[PDB]
DNA sequence: GCCAGTGCCAA
DNA sequence: CCTTGGCACTGGC
């Protein structure tokens, strides 16, 4: 139930979505990214209705990340109507993401 | 004989004050110090030695002390001081001849650690005295609380500077006696510290005379400088930079940016298991972050065509499969491989040519304007580049050139070579009286090393090659025979071959394979089979292990052989180097005895010496015609001097600049 | 700034 | 086994 983004689809799918979108900027070569991946797969089911989980691989899609000043991965950016509502870097746990989402939702 | 040294406020280019000097006299066996107000007395002492037909010893005096004293005597005392060349000795020149196999810091200009091999002790200390003095000066001031500025240790005289001056002469005296104790250069029967100048040159090995004369002439050449066109090169820089900006724009358009791990300190460990994963990027577990939540710190990196890693990355991501690699763990990414790289995407395939162009663009930009030794950074107020020359920098007896290297200017037939070469010219110097541009005379020795080969193999073929070699131009005759595109390619081919290049190497030179390599090698070696006999005799003479490590040079010196396979190159490159060295000395001497004066306030001026070629500035075209004729006479003289078995010749060219005179 | 690796520029 | 040399540029400590 994840929306796999591209550079070209990002503007519409994220910045014009009108709702809550959690974008995960990741890379296949990152250790922490592989850790938080399965956690995201579950948050998408639980938060299906009040939030949408999206993923953008910085290798296949190199144009989006620089615009948000990415200095570390995985970068979890919570978008709310084309605006960055909250940013969190690192492989959080199921509980830490749950908190973060509920608090910012 | 006296040993001396001076301390002044700056390098020769801008020196305006004599601080102190020291003189050690062998006849009294005492040291005498001279402070700033004793300048006149110091100068008198040096002339007194000259008046006795004696000798004055300095360590780097030819390039610094001697000219410095002439400049300072006129500025401070309004006196004409001119020590004759024949009364001067330079321990640095002597050390570079005797210890030709070793490197040196070029009087502290070069990083001591970047130099290979060992360094002679006394000379090492002499080359470090200035930096060592700066260290003593800096700490003495920080003890008193005072602050150190730029290079204030040389602004004024002090007793600490005086002490280092006395130490210089004691060390120079020690180095001198260590050099004179070499029985190969100085006969044991003679006490060279107790003879007049005339006896010093006549009794010592011929090489000792040639080296001092070469160093004295080349010091003058440095002071002359090479008239440079700053405006033309600044305009060339704008053109190159504009092309670089465009190449970079298109290249970054085709090859996008990416992220890479950077800054990670912590080891990433398997969550499930626990074993450290050394292949994964280093992480960072914080104290926008959450304590305990790991993350890979990353950097954004833009494509850089000047990197060989980025090109390799991008081209392999496009399908390129590297054939040749480097002994470390990196594919070879040079112009050879780039020219042969084949991908699928037409845009990326086209980008490879932009990369090849960019690399050359950068090569020209770095040498002309941006590099640390760039021409634009080296032009003095007189509108000239005073490149340095180590008269005996190469083991073979060749000279080395640096700051900047005027012996590596791009050739007129290479991209932007005509513009680069045209910027160096006598035309760029306007006469001090008439304001009219000078004329240039470039002379180059014809087929130098091949004629040296003809000489040495004459005992084997009875001068057959020496006769055949002058049947038209050798390089044009070889070019056609070998079916080569250019005469320059024939030169690189013939020397590559002569000096033991493998089949594949000979193939690379000519633009073919190992097959063509073997053909060309045996084709030329069968024509002149005396090459094999010459190589073998060299081996029987040098190798048994080592029977003898050095080769006896044309002037008697020891020429250190580094490797058995480069022994023919040592023999031939040394012969050409010594021939050319005696050639430039004789040329100037003949011009001088013809009434011509050396200097910008005279008739001619040496601007550059690039192995077997000289570029001389001439006040008039008439003078340039004579310099060219005199150089031909001096070469024929050199050949007869050493009884060469092959006639030596030169080719002269008159013109406004280097693009036209070479 | 030092340094290792790579490459090009000239003779 | 091309040789002799200077020097630019990336990327690691
Ligand atoms: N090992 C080696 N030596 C070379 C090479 N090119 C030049 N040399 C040496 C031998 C000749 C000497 C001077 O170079 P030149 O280009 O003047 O050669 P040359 O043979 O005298 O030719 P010319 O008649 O054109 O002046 O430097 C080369 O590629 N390899
Ligand atoms: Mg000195
Ligand atoms: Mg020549
Ligand atoms: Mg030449």
């Amino acid at each position: 139930k994840i929306i796999h983004l591209t550079d070209d689809s990002f503007d519409t799918d994220v910045l014009k979505a009108d709702g809550a979108i959690l974008v995960d900027f990741w890379a296949e070569w990152c250790g922490p990214c592989k850790m938080i991946a399965p956690i995201l797969d579950e948050i998408a089911d639980e938060y299906q209705g009040k939030l949408t989980v999206a993923k953008l691989n910085i290798d296949q899609n190199p144009g989006t990340a620089p615009k948000y000043g990415i200095r570390g991965i995985p970068t979890l950016l919570l978008f709310k109507n084309g605006e960055v509502a909250a940013t969190k870097v690192g492989a959080l746990s199921k509980g830490q993401l749950k908190e973060f989402l509920d608090a910012n939702l | 004989m006296i040993v001396s040294d001076i301390e002044a406020n700056a390098l020769l280019e801008s020196v305006t004050k004599f601080h102190c000097g020291v003189i050690y006299d062998y006849s009294t066996a005492e040291y005498v110090s001279y402070r700033p107000s004793d300048f006149g007395a110091y100068l008198d002492a040096l002339e007194a030695e000259v008046a006795r037909g004696g000798l004055i010893v300095f360590h780097n005096g030819h390039k610094y002390d001697v000219p410095a004293l002439t400049k300072l005597a006129k500025l401070q005392l309004n006196r004409e001081f001119h020590l004759p060349r024949e009364n001067c000795i330079d321990t640095l020149v002597l050390s570079r001849l005797i210890h030709s196999n070793l490197k040196d810091t070029d009087m502290g200009l070069l990083r001591s650690g970047k130099l290979p091999g060992a360094l002679e002790a006394w000379g090492y200390r002499l080359g470090e005295m200035k930096g060592e003095y700066k260290d003593d000066f800096k700490r003495m001031l920080e003890e008193q609380g005072e602050e150190y500025v730029d290079g204030m240790e040389w602004w004024n005289f002090n007793e600490e500077m005086m002490d280092y001056n006395v130490q210089d002469v004691v060390v120079t005296k020690a180095l001198l006696e260590k050099l004179l104790s070499d029985k190969h250069y100085f006969p044991p029967e003679i006490d060279f510290t107790d003879v007049g100048y005339t006896t010093f040159w006549s009794e010592s090995l011929e090489a000792v005379d040639i080296e001092h004369r070469a160093a004295w002439l080349l010091a003058k050449q440095e002071r002359n400088g090479f008239p440079f066109d700053t405006k033309a090169i600044e305009e060339l820089y704008v053109e190159l930079a504009a092309r670089r900006s465009e190449l970079l724009r298109k290249l970054t358009e085709t090859f996008g940016s990416w992220y890479q791990p950077k800054g990670g300190t912590e080891m990433f460990c398997h969550p499930r298991t626990g074993k450290p994963l050394p292949k994964y990027p280093r992480i960072k577990t914080p104290k926008e972050y959450v304590a305990g939540a790991p993350y890979t710190p990353v950097e954004h990196v833009v494509f850089n065509p000047s990197s060989r890693d980025h090109i390799q990355k991008k081209l392999q991501e496009a399908g390129w499969v590297p054939t040749k690699y480097t002994d470390k763990g990196a594919p070879v990414v040079d112009d050879e491989v780039l020219e042969g790289v084949r991908v699928d995407d037409p845009e990326k395939q086209a980008a490879i040519d932009l990369i090849k162009e960019y690399l050359m663009i950068q090569k020209r930009i770095g040498q002309s304007a941006e590099g640390d030794k760039a021409w634009l950074r080296y032009v003095a107020e007189d509108g000239k580049i005073h490149g340095s020359v180590n008269p005996n920098g190469a083991v073979t007896g060749r000279a080395t050139h640096a700051f900047p290297n005027l012996a590596q200017i791009p050739g007129v037939r290479s991209p932007y070579g005509e513009q680069c070469r045209a910027a160096f010219g006598a035309e760029h110097h306007l006469d001090g009286i008439t304001g009219k541009p000078w004329v240039q005379a470039g002379i180059d020795a014809s087929g130098l090393e091949l004629r040296c080969l003809a000489h040495f193999m004459a005992r084997f073929d009875n001068g057959e090659y020496a006769h055949e070699i002058l049947n038209g131009d050798i390089h044009t005759k070889n070019q056609i025979a070998a079916e080569l595109p250019t005469r320059d390619n024939a030169k690189t081919f013939i020397y590559g071959f002569l000096y033991g290049a493998g089949d594949e190497k000979i193939g690379q030179i000519v633009g073919a394979g190992k097959e063509r390599g073997k053909e060309l090698k045996k084709k030329f070696l069968e024509n002149t089979p005396a090459i094999a006999a010459l190589r073998e005799s060299i081996q029987q003479t040098l190798v048994e292990k080592w029977k003898r490590r050095w080769i006896k040079g044309l002037d008697g010196r020891k020429v250190h052989v580094r490797s058995p396979h480069a022994a023919l190159n040592t023999l031939l490159q040394s012969a050409g180097a010594l021939i050319c060295k005696l050639w430039i000395i004789k040329t100037e001497e003949m011009l001088v005895e013809k009434g011509l004066k050396h200097g910008w306030d005279g008739d001619f001026a040496y601007m550059a010496w690039v192995h077997d070629e000289i570029q001389v500035g001439c006040r008039t075209e008439e003078i340039a015609q004579v310099v060219i004729e005199t150089a031909q006479e001096a070469m024929r003289w050199v050949g007869d001097h050493w009884n060469f078995r092959c006639l030596l010749d030169t080719e002269g060219k008159m013109g406004p600049n280097w693009a036209i005179c070479h």
